[PDB]
RNA sequence: AACUUGAGUGCAGAAGAGGAAAGUGGAAUUCCAUGUGUAGCGGUGAAAUGCGCAGAGAUAUGGAGGAACACCAGUGGCGAAGGCGACUUUCUGGUCUGUAACUGACGCUGAUGUGCGAAAGCGUGGGGAUCAAACAGGAUUAGAUACCCUGGUAGUCCACGCCGUAAACGAUGAGUGCUAAGUGUUAGGGGGGCCCCUUAGUGCUGCAGCUAACGCAUUAAGCACUCCGCCUGGGGAGUA
């Protein structure tokens, strides 16, 4: 394409899955922190998210991407480093919307640890 | 004795000739079995806050009725459910 | 339960004198209509245990008012027991 | 409802029967009754083809309107009656100008209710109208499969299909088994579930009461001789000594799918069950 | 702070009055706590009812 | 025989997730079908089982089904208690305020009795998304039939019945009256947005007084009167 390809970032307490798709929800490329050789307790780190984002960002430029919408889904440590890893590659981040699903109840949350 | 306000939404793609055919008939049941409809207003094609059956807009009609039988409003909701033109309705007892 | 207009005809029917609302002939009669109304309601909504509890309090109030009336004068007790159908 | 007999006899301990309270007339009509001479499993040659079928109480056939096609003329329910040839009850209906015919009794059809066939009909219990005019989500019984043939699908006590959606010339319908399928839109149904919903909860009790509906005893194959059945033979009681339980005529019986392939209905079954 | 339902005298909050309701729905349609809006306890209840009626009739967004 | 203050009724008002039935919604989870998509996903303290390469995870659209109702939401409200939170309608219970129109003690408590009664459990018939006793593994340990992880059955949901137990607790029976205050909040009333007074709830400090102490203190565990239930060292034993 030319531009307007949204990027979905899944930052959790584990690896950060970063995927770059077009505006109509068609995946171009993707790169998680686990696909970069990162071991556990490395996967959920700001450093790993930095390479995780730009690794998929370079694959986007081959299709000619000049506009990204950052849709972040998850409460993970590697969120902000991921977004600054997209501007550092020159992807012209327009919007920062959080899409972490919030149930209006209606499901039994899995039991917590002990 | 009991006073009801009925608001229903008609789909925004209805044929204009069929719109008066539906609004006439549906305020028709609201005047049966002792019902004495007082107001019958049109609110126009407003923007819906969210998509309803893949619709972004819709016609709003508000009809206020008064009857001590309540079966006029139940007959409305029975037929409003069946009809594919009405996509949302609500009956409020006003006191 | 019974509407206010419905209650008034029961008041007028069994009132001892005019402007009487608290005699144990109108109170008993009003409760009898009220008791039958909740009884009819519970024929459909059988498990309305919370409403049924208020019915038992009404039955007790009428029963105590009937005991008081009998202990006062038996004639008015006999007239009230037959008009209302109470056994 | 179900009446539980008191254990006055052993052969009658856990017996149960239908209270027959929804029925209103206990006698048929001379003009809508034709003869049914029991055949008992025998064919055009005279040989037993289906088994476990034999003597039973006589029964008169009651002609039913499975193809509800009197369109426009209204009909009154005169009496809900008992039918011996089916699980559900039948209802006499008198049409607004003189003719009378039987139908299948829906769940809460009451005596004196009005029913209408046609295409301009309302969506109420009993009225029959084509599947192009039946809203998505309605319970329908007596569904046709072919335009004009007559209801075939969903006709036994407690049978109900749900119109679930559309395609082009076919409507999607979830039949009682759990199968979603498609039926041509020009075919008729009838709004509502079929009555005698408690027919499935009855207990028979007596051997003889099962031997009054025309059932005959069925012998377990594990006791016939080797020349009578695959499971037969053995000195003593024996397990099934084969890789799979088998059928009298030599064909696997616990799992083998026996639906002919290459049928002209395969393009119409979406998901299946049973 | 002042209620706006007692100050101006409103004794019946109407669910058709979307403009009046949009002052208490924040940025999501989320009902604003009465400490933030300063409406009394009596009017926080009938305002919540009006808002929920408007949401069902698509006069106010559930989420935004 | 007489009387209204007790108790009830009448009239004018008030608030409420009080109960039952039937409908209508939005978010989310799961599964299914496709489009894009490529080598991981997931999880831990580290793992691994596990799901993937037969295309998983992710992403977009659509569909099916079940369950619960974010924000409002609070020492907030209602109910005798258990308990009751999406919205609408229909039946229906209780409570509070004011008035003083009516009856003139019609009241309290209450053995036996008769009903209601969280979860779990049972029967019948449905339903089954999520979470899951038990069960399977994978780990940690010296061992781990446990905490951790991966799944997973009954159950969790509905309709009828049955069960009748909970740290069912304010660990505080019900009714009535009296006895310093201060300051809140909920629902009303009357006077001069503010102030004063007042009724009924719900809170926090705090006097007298009580207590072994902790503490309670006008919502007593203080001062009095009526009625019921219960206790008489710990085990054996809530067992015969």
């Amino acid at each position: 394409n030319i531009e307007n390809g949204v990027a979905h970032i899944r930052s959790t307490f584990n690896n950060t899955i970063v995927t770059i798709t077009d505006e109509f929800g068609n995946a171009l490329s993707w790169s998680s922190a686990g696909a970069l050789g990162f071991k556990g307790s490395k996967k959920s780190t700001p450093f790993a998210a930095q390479m995780a984002s730009e690794t998929a960002s370079k694959s986007a430029m081959e299709h000619g991407l000049k506009t990204v919408e950052v849709t972040v889904k998850g409460p993970g440590p590697g969120r902000e480093s991921a977004i600054r890893a997209l501007q550092s590659a020159g992807l012209e981040v327009t919007a920062i919307r959080d899409v972490t699903p919030v149930p209006h109840n209606g499901c039994r949350p899995p039991k917590r640890r002990r | 004795m009991r006073t009801y306000e009925v608001m229903y939404i008609v789909r925004p793609n209805i044929e204009e000739d069929a719109k008066k055919a539906l609004v006439e008939r549906f305020n028709g049941i609201l005047a049966t079995e002792g019902a004495e409809v007082l107001e019958a207003k049109d609110w126009g094609k407003r923007r819906l806050a969210y998509e309803i059956n893949d619709f972004k807009d819709g016609f709003y009609n508000i009809v206020r009725v008064k009857s001590d039988n309540n079966k006029a409003t139940d007959e409305f909701q029975r037929l409003a459910k069946i009809s594919d033109d009405i996509i949302r309705y609500m009956v409020i007892r006003e006191d | 339960a019974i509407s206010q207009e419905r209650k008034n005809e029961i008041i007028k029917e069994y009132r001892v004198h005019e402007t009487d609302t608290g005699s144990p002939e109108v109170q008993i009669a009003v409760l009898t209509a009220e008791i039958n109304a909740v009884n009819e309601h519970l024929r459909t909504h059988k498990k309305d245990h919370h409403s049924r509890r208020g019915l038992l309090k009404m039955v007790g109030r009428r029963r105590h008012l009937l005991n008081y009336l009998r202990s006062k004068d038996i004639q008015r007790y006999r007239e009230l027991i037959k008009s209302l159908g109470i056994r | 409802a179900i009446k539980k007999y008191k254990p006055i006899t052993n052969g009658r301990r856990n017996m149960t029967s239908l209270d027959f309270a929804e029925i209103t007339k206990t006698t048929p009509e001379k003009s809508l009754l034709k003869p049914l001479p029991k055949k008992a499993g025998r064919n055009n040659q005279g040989k037993l083809t289906v088994r476990h079928h034999g003597g039973g109480h006589k029964r008169q056939y009651r002609v039913i309107d499975f193809k509800r096609n009197k369109d426009g003329i209204n009909a009154k329910v005169d009496s809900i009656q008992y039918d011996p040839n089916r699980s559900a009850n039948i209802a006499l209906v008198v049409y607004a100008d003189g003719e009378k015919r039987y139908i299948i009794a829906p769940k809460g059809l009451e005596v004196g209710q009005i029913v209408e066939s046609g295409a301009e009909a309302d969506i109420k219990v009993g009225n029959a109208l084509p599947l192009q005019n039946i809203p998505v989500g309605t319970v329908v019984h007596n569904i046709e499969l072919k335009p004009g043939k007559g209801g075939q699908i969903a006709r036994s006590a407690g049978a109900s299909a749900q119109v679930l959606g559309k395609e082009g010339k076919y409507v999607l319908i979830r039949l009682r088994s759990g199968e979603v399928r498609m039926i041509l839109s020009t075919c008729r149904a009838t709004i509502g579930q079929v009555g005698n919903l408690q027919h499935e909860l009855v207990n028979v009790g007596k051997a003889g009461r099962s031997r009054w509906k025309g059932i005959r005893p069925t012998v377990r194959g594990s006791v016939m001789n080797p020349n009578d059945h695959p499971h037969g033979g053995g000195e003593g009681r024996a397990p099934i000594g084969r890789p799979s339980p088998m059928s009298p005529w030599g064909k696997p019986t616990l799992g083998k799918k026996t639906r002919r392939g290459k049928k002209s209905s395969d393009k119409l079954i979406v998901r299946g069950r049973k | 702070k002042v209620c706006y339902f007692t100050a101006n005298g409103i004794t019946h909050i109407d669910y058709k009055d979307t403009e009046l309701l949009k002052r208490f729905i924040s940025e999501r349609g989320k009902i604003l706590p009465r400490r933030v809006t300063g409406t009394s306890a009596k009017y926080q209840r009938m305002l919540t009812t009006a808002i929920k009626r408007s949401r069902h009739m698509a006069l106010l967004p559930y989420v935004k």
